[PDB]
DNA sequence: GGTGTTGTATTACGGGCTC
DNA sequence: GGTGTTGTATTACGGGCTC
DNA sequence: TATTTGTTG
DNA sequence: TCGACGAAATATAAAAATTTAAAACTAAGAGAAA
DNA sequence: GAGCCCGTAATACAACAAAATCCAACAAATA
DNA sequence: GAGCCCGTAATACAACAGATTTTTTCTCTTAGTTTTAAATTTTTATATTTCGTCGA
């Protein structure tokens, strides 16, 4: 029957979806909203040609995002060669498809929480974590993280928090969990270090952090004045019709580009054999598939 | 079984297969008794669809949902898509194994009753019984039993409508007059129907268990099944020899019956009642 | 004229001891 | 969790008589 | 004379 | 060993233009089991 | 003990155990 | 009574009662179809990631 095929498919779904999150470590819930996609998926004329990872990947991340959590592409793309940005490719082409509506913020608090236990971990878990947090709450508003990896922005307030407090541990040991380069996280450091003024470091950080304006991003930075210096009127908007128009479409009109381009169209026929000896020595077992 | 709770919760499912056709839109007879009360039912179905859930729910809910449903395997039962209806909606299911019928019992011995009324009612009026099944129930629900010596509108809400004579130690007999006071009558008859059912259990136990020797193992052993709901209930029996291998217990599923690694595909089941055992016993 | 009938675990009854 | 169960002729046991 | 159709291990 | 830059990978919106899966969707085929 | 009437009232005993096709083969019935 | 051992020996209980195909849904398994989306190119400005290299 028509009802029968359906459960075949969704039971299939299901057991793809639960052997990932068998890995992946995620509640119930969060499965049952990845199921309940999988389902509109299917309703929307499921893409056809795909892999199977992809699209319970992008429908696990939608509802693991649905709710503030902390999971990463990386983890759904941890099976020693999976190549992760094919996947947000995958799931950037579904979010046209499932028109996904509530957007979900992008906001790195709960990111530390759960990065806080693995790398840079505390006694208490109460020091570290908070003093990431609070840092972040306040660059963020400075308009300095903008569409800039929240893993990368994660991990350099908590190399922020490491070094403001006393932690011994490894700068470079960070690289196991989080997966950001070194180039762009001492870029993020510096640029800190560059917005702060560093008042008092070695105890603790200002207490009262307020930057009303002050500050740019560094992208503005860089092309904002579009150089390197180291409500219009409609009548001022014209039509390209005439653009279109001015070249002639004539079919007499062959011989207005004579601008030494009519002697050198094509290769000269004095060299077509010089030519096709080295072709026929490399380029001919190419043609004859 | 254990014997009941409040009226209408335990309710026995069963139904023969085929009967002589009437005009082609009705095939067969199901059947509802519920455990306690015994209250017969006229479920008419064409031997069904998925649409069993719409007429055993026409069926029921005139009453109410049950508890748990004493049946059979039956694919109209075993029935994934019913089951999960059951397990979401907090009906349990005893689901009585392969070629044991005996559990479904209440349903079995209406049907037992039926089939007399059933021939009683259509000897000359074959092939349209289907207009006399409603007598059927109703006279099967208006006979007193001997298990409970009440008619099962007694055991119920006791309201006889016919009522050709009063019945002995006259009284009001009229429970319409009765609007608020009918939790006593209902508690005073749950009490000595609660206690006729386990006479009939005790009763039951006596006359049977007189040479019935039970069989405890409950793990570890290495039990038989002697080519009885192993093989095919359709698969024919004959001299062929019957040689099937030593098998393994793994699990108590119930003091009459012990599940089984059945050495197969799926076997579908394995669930086996004490009547296929006959427990394999090795020697050094 | 012609109409059940044995195999099988299971269990009941005497010699010999304690009385 | 989940695993027999009543309809039916047939027959056995108390009040009341003979003792 | 072949094709039926009652009943019975 | 911190700074300085080069550079492919993506989106992007089209027109396109040959091969590659590829997973829903049918449809036998066995196996249950009253 | 000994039996009898009569009136209830227990009491093992078996039926529900899916349903219905023929298989092989006697002998009746036409046409 | 009261039980026990053991050695024979009766003792009710059940199988032989024509056997096989169907009937109606269901539920894995395993091979064939269908719609559709995707592997390598131009390309264009934008930005961030991650290598990759170089320098004093």
């Amino acid at each position: 029957s028509a009802l029968e095929s359906r459960e075949a498919t969704l039971n299939n779904a299901r057991r793809k979806l639960r052997a990932v999150s068998y890995a992946l470590h995620i509640p119930e819930y969060i499965t049952d909203a990845a199921f309940q996609w999988y389902k509109l998926a299917l309703a929307n004329n499921f893409v056809q040609g795909r892999r199977s990872q992809n699209v319970i990947a992008s429908c696990l991340y939608v509802a693991c995002r649905k709710e503030k959590t902390h999971h990463m592409l990386i983890d759904f793309s941890s099976r020693l060669q999976v190549s992760v940005y094919s996947i947000g490719a995958t799931f950037l082409k579904m979010v046209k498809k499932l028109h996904i509506t509530e957007l979900p913020l992008a906001d790195p608090s709960l990111f530390i929480q759960h990065f806080a236990e693995k790398l840079d971990l505390a006694d208490k878990k109460i020091k570290v974590v908070k003093d990431a947090v609070k840092l972040a709450q306040r660059m963020s508003k400075d308009w300095m993280f903008e569409g800039r990896r929240p893993a990368g922005i994660a991990g350099a307030c908590i190399l922020l928090a490491c070094r403001m407090n006393n932690l011994r541990r490894t700068h470079t040991e960070i690289v196991a969990v989080s997966h950001v380069a070194e180039e762009t996280l001492q870029q993020r450091l510096n640029e800190f270090k560059n917005t702060k003024a560093a008042k008092l470091s070695v105890q603790k950080f200002r207490e009262n952090d307020v930057e009303d304006g002050e500050a740019r991003p560094p992208s503005f930075v860089k092309n904002r004045k579009k150089e390197r210096k180291i409500p219009r009127n409609l009548h001022l908007l014209p039509t390209t019709d005439t653009y279109l128009s001015k070249v002639s479409d004539d079919p007499d009109n062959l011989e207005d580009v004579d601008d030494e381009e009519l002697n050198a169209h094509l290769l000269n026929e004095e060299a077509s054999k010089l030519k096709e000896r080295i072709w026929i020595g490399l380029n001919a077992d190419f043609l004859l598939e | 079984l254990p014997i009941a709770e409040g009226r209408w919760l335990d309710i026995s499912m069963d139904f023969v297969t085929g009967l002589p056709p009437t005009s082609n839109n009705l095939n067969m007879i199901l059947v509802v008794v519920d455990r306690f009360s015994k209250r017969a039912h006229f479920i008419a179905t064409r031997k069904a669809t998925q649409l069993i859930d719409l007429l055993f729910r026409y069926i029921f809910s005139y009453h109410g949902f049950p508890r748990t449903i004493t049946s059979d395997r039956d694919v109209r039962m075993t029935a994934d898509k019913y089951q999960e209806l059951t397990k979401r909606l907090g009906i349990k299911s005893t689901m009585s194994s392969a070629n044991h019928p005996q559990t479904d019992g209440q349903s079995e011995r209406t049907i037992q009753t039926l089939n007399r009324l059933l021939r009683a009612y259509a000897s000359t009026n074959i092939q349209n019984w289907h207009v006399y099944l409603p007598q059927i129930e109703f006279v099967y629900n208006s006979t007193p039993t001997r298990t409970l010596g009440k008619s099962p509108f007694e055991i119920d809400l006791g309201y006889l409508p016919n009522t050709p004579a009063i019945k002995s130690d006259d009284e009001v007999n009229a429970r319409s007059f009765t609007a608020v006071e009918l939790a006593k009558h209902l508690k005073a008859l749950t009490i000595q129907t609660k206690e006729q059912l386990e006479h009939a259990q005790i009763e039951m136990e006596t006359n049977n268990n007189q040479r019935r020797k039970p069989l405890l193992l409950n793990i570890g052993d290495h039990v038989l099944v002697h080519r009885d709901a192993y093989f095919k209930k359709g698969a024919y029996m004959k001299v062929q020899q019957i040689y099937v291998g030593p098998f393994r217990v793994v699990k108590k599923i119930n003091d009459n019956a012990y599940e089984l690694d059945l050495n197969s595909h799926k076997k579908k089941h394995r669930v086996i009642n004490v009547q296929f055992l006959k427990k394999f016993v090795y020697r050094p």
